[PDB]
């Protein structure tokens, strides 16, 4: 249902399991890779607990596939991200999303 | 009656966070819109600061503004021949308070003549902005400053991207209509100090002579191919100057639309049109500008790319340029970017964006109360 | 039981409940009360799973005690759940929604009011300087009157876009 391309290379050794706290910078872009939100807008990373329903599907499934550090390119179907209904004004529906990601944190450890 | 108080305290009867401005709340008044200097024109300091406080004008002033720049900007022809000393600008896509840096960099317009390639509008959410204060500043120099038409100054990319979702949100589709048809009025060329070609994408297969750009209707809308769609949308080839191909054009897979222009095919034009150089903008170096290759019979570079929106979109973190041209010595200024306030994506106001977390998870615990 | 009775035939006329319905409520009702006190404590609620680990969790038993006594009877549990009954009415579940961000429970939702409930909700993921701005726009664009504060007109006026019909509503439950 999900994607993961791999950007930069990680430590391929600290990877989020399921309750970690992970702190991601991203970028989101639609297909015809028009931009619809980043964190680096907000200046701030996104922290979630991964792998318990906080974030869309494509997150909790595509985050335990990264290594701390690693860029990525998390592409996720509709039925991965805000489905047929979509979000009202920002994601339209039947909407391929792709997060442009950067794992900077995993718990409290830096990268 | 109910007082809360949280937890060095605060209360919900006053603003949090107070070292951040509050927006402006006012629409201004007919003293403080028109110039006491000319009752014809509005007053720059005043928008310049209005605009800052992400203030909002009256439709009757944002209308005003839109049809006397756009009468302006009709009666100058297609080709531009605008002289020396010059600063030109890239692209500003609706940054407004980078747009403030830029005149700084560049200078006052009343020292100073301005040539802005285009691409105004969209990707920035302070794009009505950057179009109110430039075509108020055309009011006030119209022999000065002078603006040139984008791929975004339309209405097929203004209703795709963000432009037209800001008109809709600050003012009114009144408001956008009359933004849309002022856009047709700006002329699509320039010829600086009978030197270099400005444009705002490159060159094209039916673009032969300058007088091609003298033949156009520019009073339409930038067709889906030919001329007035290749000069909007043209760009150079990846591998310009080091190209593995003869062709003079090559289809545009990127942008979707129009040509990819080689080496060959500039130096062809510029020496046919006893021209030195392209200046042309569309797209955003991580320097600001880009020097391509030299002319063989001039030793001039051949295209230049300048770009005006410093940190792109807030994630490129690129610098931005300007083009400070005389004769005798040619300076690019580079500038970083500038902190502006949030928006939410596309304009949400705060509880269309947080409505829908709040049905989930309160729906979340009413199931989990069902299923004791 | 005449004590009882009493309670249950008014409630089957204000609740968008039916009298089957009101039965399997007080089951559960009295599955969470497990101190038989006939009402339901914070700690008590706390002590359900989903519940604890829930940003609008303290959000949501305030707007049950409808009288502001810390404790939830079964007349603010039936209140509380007939807003978001599949047979409920489209201003009722917009009421619930309002009072999410009404903490005072004074009729207006304030600058500081909106900024405190979506700070808890939020987090850090925006600058604090960031959740104020789009505060003060939010409110500007919704206020009409000049009061500064947002009536729950002007949060319907608001929020007519968004399908909250779909966010508040159960259906399949009871
Ligand atoms: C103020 C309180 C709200 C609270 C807002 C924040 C904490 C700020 C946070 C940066 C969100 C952004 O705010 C600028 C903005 O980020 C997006 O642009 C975006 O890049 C995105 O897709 N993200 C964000 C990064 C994680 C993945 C995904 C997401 O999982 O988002 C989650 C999401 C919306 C889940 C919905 C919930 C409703 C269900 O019906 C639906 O089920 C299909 C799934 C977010 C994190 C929620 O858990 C929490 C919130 O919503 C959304 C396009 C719209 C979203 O605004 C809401
Ligand atoms: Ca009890
Ligand atoms: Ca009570
Ligand atoms: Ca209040
Ligand atoms: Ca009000
Ligand atoms: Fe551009
Ligand atoms: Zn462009």
């Amino acid at each position: 249902g999900v994607t993961v391309e791999n950007i930069k290379e990680g430590n391929g050794v600290d990877k989020p399991v399921k309750g970690d706290n992970v702190t991601i910078h991203y970028v989101g872009t639609l297909l015809d890779g028009s931009k619809f939100d980043s964190s680096r807008d907000r200046g701030t990373p996104f922290v979630c607990r991964i792998g318990q329903g906080q974030v869309i599907r494509g997150w909790d499934e595509g985050v335990p596939q990264l290594s701390l550090g690693e860029k990525a390119n998390l592409i996720c179907t509709p039925d991965y991200a805000y489905g047929a209904r979509g979000f009202p004004p920002v994601i339209p529906p039947n909407s391929t999303l792709k997060f442009e990601v950067e794992l900077l944190k995993v718990n409290s450890k830096r990268a | 009656g109910e007082n809360l108080y949280f937890q060095e305290i605060v209360s919900t009867t006053e603003r949090v966070i107070k070292d951040v401005q509050a927006p402006a709340m006012y629409v201004p008044t007919d003293d403080q819109f028109w110039s006491k200097v000319d009752k014809t024109k509005p007053d720059i300091a005043f928008l310049k600061n209005h605009f800052y406080r992400e203030g909002r004008l009256t439709e009757e002033q944002a209308l005003y503004i839109l049809e006397k720049g756009g009468e302006l900007l009709r009666s100058e022809p297609n080709l531009l021949e605008v002289d020396a000393p010059i600063t030109v600008c890239g692209d500003i896509h609706g940054q407004y308070y980078d747009l403030m840096k830029l005149f700084e960099v560049g200078g006052n317009p009343a020292d100073t003549r301005y040539l802005f390639l285009g691409d105004y509008v969209d990707r920035g959410y302070f794009s009505i902005e950057c179009v109110l204060y430039l075509w108020s500043l055309k009011m006030w120099y119209p022999d000065t400053l002078f603006l040139l038409r984008g791929n975004h100054e339309c209405r097929h990319l203004t209703d795709y991207f963000t432009f037209k979702l800001e008109c809709k949100h600050k003012y009114s589709e009144t408001v956008y209509n009359a933004c849309m048809e002022s856009f047709c009025n700006l002329p699509l060329a320039a010829v600086m100090n009978k030197q270099f070609l400005c444009i705002h994408g490159g060159l094209s297969p039916e673009l032969h002579t300058l007088d091609d750009l003298r033949s156009i209707n520019r009073f339409r809308e930038p067709p889906t191919q030919g001329l007035m769609c290749d000069i909007l949308w043209a760009d150079p080839l990846e591998d310009f100057g080091s190209e593995k191909t003869n062709e003079n054009f090559l289809h545009n897979h990127v942008r979707g639309c129009s040509y990819f222009f080689t080496y060959n095919a500039a130096c062809q034009f510029l020496e046919r049109n006893n021209l030195l150089s392209i200046i042309r903008a569309h797209e955003a170096q991580d320097a600001g500008y880009r020097m391509y290759r030299k002319t063989k019979t001039t030793g001039f570079p051949s295209v230049m790319t300048i770009f005006s929106a410093p940190n792109y979109l807030d994630v490129y973190s690129n610098k931005a340029a300007v083009l400070k041209y005389e004769s005798n010595v040619m300076n690019i200024r580079q500038f970083n970017c500038t902190p502006h306030p949030y928006w939410l994506p596309n304009f949400m106001d705060v509880f269309t964006w947080s409505l829908p977390f709040v049905g989930e998870k309160i729906t979340d615990m009413l199931i989990a109360i069902l299923n004791c | 039981g005449a004590a009882e009775s009493s309670m249950f035939n008014s409630l089957e006329k204000n609740s968008n409940f039916s009298g089957p319905e009101l039965m399997r409520l007080k089951k559960r009702f009295m599955k969470l009360d497990k101190d038989g006190s006939g009402s339901i404590d914070k700690d008590e609620f706390l002590q359900i799973p989903q519940i604890a680990n829930n940003p609008l969790a303290h959000r949501m038993i305030a707007i049950f005690d409808e009288d502001g006594s810390g404790t939830v009877d079964f007349q603010e549990f039936v209140g509380g759940l007939s807003a978001f009954s599949s047979k409920g009415g489209r201003d009722e579940k917009l009421r619930f929604a309002f009072k999410v961000y009404d903490m005072d429970r004074d009729g207006y939702i304030s600058n500081g009011e909106l900024y405190l409930v979506l700070k808890q909700m939020v987090g850090n993921n925006l600058k604090d300087q960031q959740l104020q701005q789009i505060v003060d726009k939010t409110i500007m664009e919704a206020d009409k009157d000049g009061d500064g504060k947002l009536s729950f007109e002007e949060f319907t006026q608001m929020v007519a876009s968004t399908d909250i019909v779909k966010q508040m509503t159960l259906e399949d439950l009871f």
